[PDB]
C-alpha cells in the first residue's frame, strides 16, 4: 500500500504536521488497548507507532519499560499483537500503522515470514530499535518485499554519511533523533521526517513543523496518562483524547 | 564501516541502535592504534606484571590424577589479584578508556568479580567508576558489593525486569549511549557488539600465550586439551587463542548444566539454545518459541547467563572447538575434590572445567592425554554457597 504517501500529499494539501502517539500494543491488556487506541484515532492522530512487548527492551526508558511489563501480566504475546492489529486495521483502512520492534522477534521465525505477516494484517512500517543502518540489510530487503517501509532513526550525533544512508534506506518517515538536518534530509531525498525527541507539549509539535518537519512523534507522553490513570478506565480515556487533541490542533498551525 | 571484521562467520556484529555506532567505531580505532603502539602495549604490561601478579603459575595436579595415565595442569589464574582472569582485560580496557580521554567507567556484573575488578582498576588508574548488577545480584552478593565500593564505585541496583545479569546488562548498554563522550562502558566478557568480543579476546589472550610457554618449558610439547567454562566465554578465548592455529590441541568449552538440560534449568545456550539476536549481537541464545530471552540457571553466578560469545559459536560450527555442559552437582564434587587433593580452593565457575577433566580422566583411565584446565578464580567467594548446599543434604 502507500498509506503515508497518501497522508503525507494530504497534510501537505492542508498546510499540515502529522501527529503520530506511540503506544505499547496490550498495555495495560488487550480490551483496554484497543479501546484506548481506538481513543487515539478519534481524537486526531495521523498514524500510530505499536510497540510489541519485549523481555529485554534495551532501547527503552523507565515509562516503556513498565508498559511492556504491565503487557507481560496480561499474558499479552507476539501472535496476540498480530490479532490486535489485523483489528486494528479492519476499523481504521486508511490510518499509517507503524511497529517499533527489538531484532529478537523479527529473527525469531524468520525475517521474512514476519515482514510477510506485517503485510498480512495491514502494517505499513517497521521501526527495529537495536538494528542500525550498518547491519540493516537483510531486514530492509524484507520490508520491501512485503510492501513495508523500514524506518531508520536519524540521532542528533549523526553526519553526511549517515544522512545519505537513512536517506537512501529509510521508507515512509525518517525519525528524526542545528536541525538543518532536515534541509539535508530534504536535499538527500529521505522519506518526511518525524520529530520524536521528547514530544510532550503543543509548542513542541508547532515547533517541529516550523523546522520543516511533516509532524511530531510522541509515546512517552501517552504512555505516561496510562500509567498515572490505571484505577480509572474513564478518566484515561478522556486525559488521552484531550492530549491528543490539544497535540493535533498544534500541527494544523 | 569498521576498520576490523566484525562478524566469526555468521554470528556477532553491531546490534545497537544508531545513537550507540559513534561510541562503537571510537573504541574501535582507539583499539587498533593501542595495539599498533609499543607504549601503550608497555604500560598495559606494567600493570599487567607489577600490580597484577602475571604470569600466573601453570600448577601440576598429581594427586587427583594417580594411577592414570591423564597429566592434568591447573592455570592459575585464581592467583590473579582479584582472584579471578576478569583483572586482565579491564587492566587494558581502562587504558583504552584513558587513551580516548575518557574519565568514567561504567560496567555490569552478575557475581561480582567483574565488578571488583572494574572498582579496582578504576581506583589505580583514576577513573569514576558506576557498577549495574541485578538487585536479585546485589541482595546475593553483599561482600563483592561492600568491596565494589570500599574502593570508591558506585554500585547501582537494577529492578528492571528479571533484575539480573541479562538486566545488568541491559542497565549498562542504558547508560552508555548519553555519557560515550565522557564514560567508557567496561563490558566483563567476550560477548557484546563489535568491537568488545575482539578486545576482550586480545585482552586475556596472555593466558594462553603463558600456558604455552610453560607447557612447552615443562613437558616439551603442546597439551592435547585445554578446558575453560563459557560464561560469556573471556577465560575461554583468553585460553584458547594462542592454541586456534595448533590444530593438534583441542579447545573445550564447559558450559553450565544447571539441574540438568533436560530440566531446562541451565546456562548451555551454545549446545541446548537457538541462534537470535540480544545484547548487540547475533549468537545462541534461551529463548521461549515465541522469542523472547529466557532466563538461565547455573549453581554459579559467574555462568548464569542465556546467551554466549559470538567467537565461541564460531569455533563450535567449524568444528575447530568442542562444548559440554556440567551439572551443579559435578562442579561441586570437582569444587571438594581440588580443596582436598591439591589444597586449591577453585570458584565454582571454574570448577565446570575441572569436572569436565576429571570426567576425560576417569572415563578412559588409561588413555595418555595431557590437559589444561584454566582455574579462571579462587572460590572464596563461594564458601558460603558451598557450605549451604552440604548442610541441606547432610
Ligand atoms: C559474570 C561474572 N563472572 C564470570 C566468571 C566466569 C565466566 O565468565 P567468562 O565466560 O567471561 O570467563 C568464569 N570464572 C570466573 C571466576 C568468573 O567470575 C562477573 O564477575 O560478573
Ligand atoms: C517509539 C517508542 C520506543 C522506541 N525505542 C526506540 N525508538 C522508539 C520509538
Ligand atoms: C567485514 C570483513 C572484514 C573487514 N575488515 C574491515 N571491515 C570489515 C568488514
Ligand atoms: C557473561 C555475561 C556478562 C558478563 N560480565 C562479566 N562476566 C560475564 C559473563
Ligand atoms: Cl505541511
Ligand atoms: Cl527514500
Ligand atoms: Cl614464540
Ligand atoms: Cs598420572
Ligand atoms: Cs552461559
Amino acid at each position: 500500500m502507500e498509506r503515508y504517501e497518501n497522508l503525507f500529499a494530504q497534510l501537505n494539501d492542508r498546510r499540515e504536521g502529522a501527529f503520530v502517539p506511540f503506544v505499547t500494543l496490550g498495555d495495560p491488556g488487550i480490551e483496554q488497548s484497543l479501546k484506548i487506541i481506538d481513543t487515539l484515532i478519534d481524537a486526531g492522530a495521523d498514524a500510530l507507532e505499536l510497540g510489541v512487548p519485549f523481555s529485554d527492551p534495551l532501547a527503552d526508558g523507565p515509562t516503556i519499560q513498565n508498559a511492556n511489563l504491565r503487557a507481560f501480566a496480561a499474558g499479552v504475546t507476539p501472535a496476540q499483537c498480530f490479532e490486535m492489529l489485523a483489528l486494528i486495521r479492519e476499523k481504521h483502512p486508511t490510518i499509517p500503522i507503524g511497529l517499533l520492534m527489538y531484532a529478537n522477534l523479527v529473527f525469531n521465525n524468520g525475517i521474512d515470514a514476519f515482514y510477510a505477516r506485517c503485510e498480512q494484517v495491514g502494517v505499513d512500517s517497521v521501526l527495529v530499535a537495536d538494528v542500525p543502518v550498518e547491519e540493516s540489510a537483510p531486514f530492509r530487503q524484507a520490508a520491501l518485499r512485503h510492501n513495508i517501509a523500514p524506518i531508520f532513526i536519524c540521532p542528533p550525533n549523526a553526519d553526511d554519511d549517515l544522512l545519505r544512508q537513512v536517506a537512501s534506506y529509510g521508507r515512509g518517515y525518517t525519525y528524526l533523533l542545528l536541525h538543518h538536518l532536515i534541509e539535508k534530509l530534504k536535499e538527500y531525498h529521505a522519506a518526511p521526517a518525524l520529530q520524536g525527541f521528547g514530544i510532550s507539549s503543543p509548542e513542541q509539535v508547532s515547533a517541529a513543523v516550523r523546522a520543516g518537519a511533516a509532524g511530531a512523534i510522541s509515546g512517552s507522553a501517552i504512555v505516561k496518562i496510562i500509567e498515572k490513570n490505571l484505577a480509572s478506565p474513564k478518566q484515561m480515556l478522556a486525559e488521552l483524547r484531550s492530549f491528543v487533541s490539544a497535540m493535533k490542533a498544534a500541527s494544523r498551525a | 564501516t569498521t576498520l576490523l571484521n566484525p562478524y566469526f562467520g555468521e554470528f556477532g556484529g553491531m546490534y545497537v541502535p544508531q545513537i550507540l555506532m559513534p561510541a562503537l567505531n571510537q573504541l574501535e580505532e582507539a583499539f587498533v592504534s593501542a595495539q599498533k603502539d609499543p607504549e601503550f602495549q608497555a604500560q598495559f604490561a606494567d600493570l599487567l606484571k607489577n600490580y597484577a601478579g602475571r604470569p600466573t603459575a601453570l600448577t601440576k595436579c598429581q594427586n587427583i590424577t594417580a594411577g592414570t595415565r591423564t597429566t592434568l595442569y591447573l592455570k592459575r589464574e585464581d592467583l590473579l589479584h582479584g582472584g579471578a582472569h576478569k583483572t586482565n582485560q579491564v587492566l587494558g580496557q581502562a587504558l583504552l578508556a584513558k587513551r580516548m580521554g575518557k574519565s568514567e567507567i561504567i560496567a555490569e556484573t552478575g557475581a561480582g568479580a567483574h565488578g571488583v575488578a572494574s572498582a579496582l582498576a578504576s581506583a589505580l588508574l583514576g577513573l569514576k567508576c558506576r557498577i549495574y548488577m541485578g538487585a536479585k545480584d546485589v541482595e546475593r552478593q553483599s561482600p563483592n558489593v561492600f568491596r565494589m565500593r570500599l574502593m570508591g564505585a558506585e554500585v547501582i541496583p537494577v529492578h528492571s525486569g528479571s533484575a539480573t545479569l541479562k538486566d545488568a546488562c541491559n542497565e549498562a548498554l542504558r547508560d552508555w549511549s548519553g555519557s560515550y563522550e565522557t564514560a567508557h562502558y567496561m563490558l566483563g566478557t567476550a560477548a557484546g557488539p563489535h568491537p568488545y568480543p575482539t578486545i576482550v579476546r586480545e585482552f586475556q589472550r596472555m593466558i594462553g600465550e603463558e600456558t604455552k610457554a610453560q607447557i612447552l618449558d615443562k613437558e616439551g610439547r603442546l597439551p592435547d586439551a585445554v578446558i575453560a567454562c563459557v560464561g560469556g566465554g573471556s577465560n575461554a578465548i583468553g585460553m584458547f587463542a594462542d592454541f586456534i592455529n595448533d590444530t593438534s590441541v583441542g579447545l573445550i568449552g564447559v558450559e553450565p548444566g544447571g539441574h540438568g538440560i533436560e530440566t531446562g534449568e541451565h546456562g548451555a545456550p551454545l549446545k541446548h539454545g537457538r541462534v537470535g539476536i540480544y545484547f548487540g549481537m547475533k549468537a545462541p541464545m534461551m529463548q521461549t518459541a515465541d522469542g523472547q530471552i529466557e532466563e538461565s540457571y547455573s549453581i554459579s553466578a559467574g555462568l548464569d547467563f542465556p546467551s554466549v560469545g559470538p567467537q565461541h559459536a564460531y569455533l563450535n560450527s567449524i568444528g575447530r572447538a568442542d562444548y559440554v555442559s556440567i551439572t551443579d552437582d559435578e562442579a561441586l564434587e570437582a569444587f571438594k575434590t581440588l580443596c582436598r587433593h591439591e589444597g586449591i580452593i577453585p570458584a565454582l565457575e571454574s570448577s565446570h572445567a575441572l569436572a569436565h577433566a576429571l570426567k576425560m580422566m576417569r572415563e578412559q583411565p588409561e588413555k595418555e592425554q595431557l590437559l589444561v584446565v584454566n582455574l579462571s578464580g579462587r572460590g572464596d567467594k563461594d564458601i558460603f554457597t558451598v557450605h549451604d548446599i552440604l548442610k541441606a543434604r547432610g
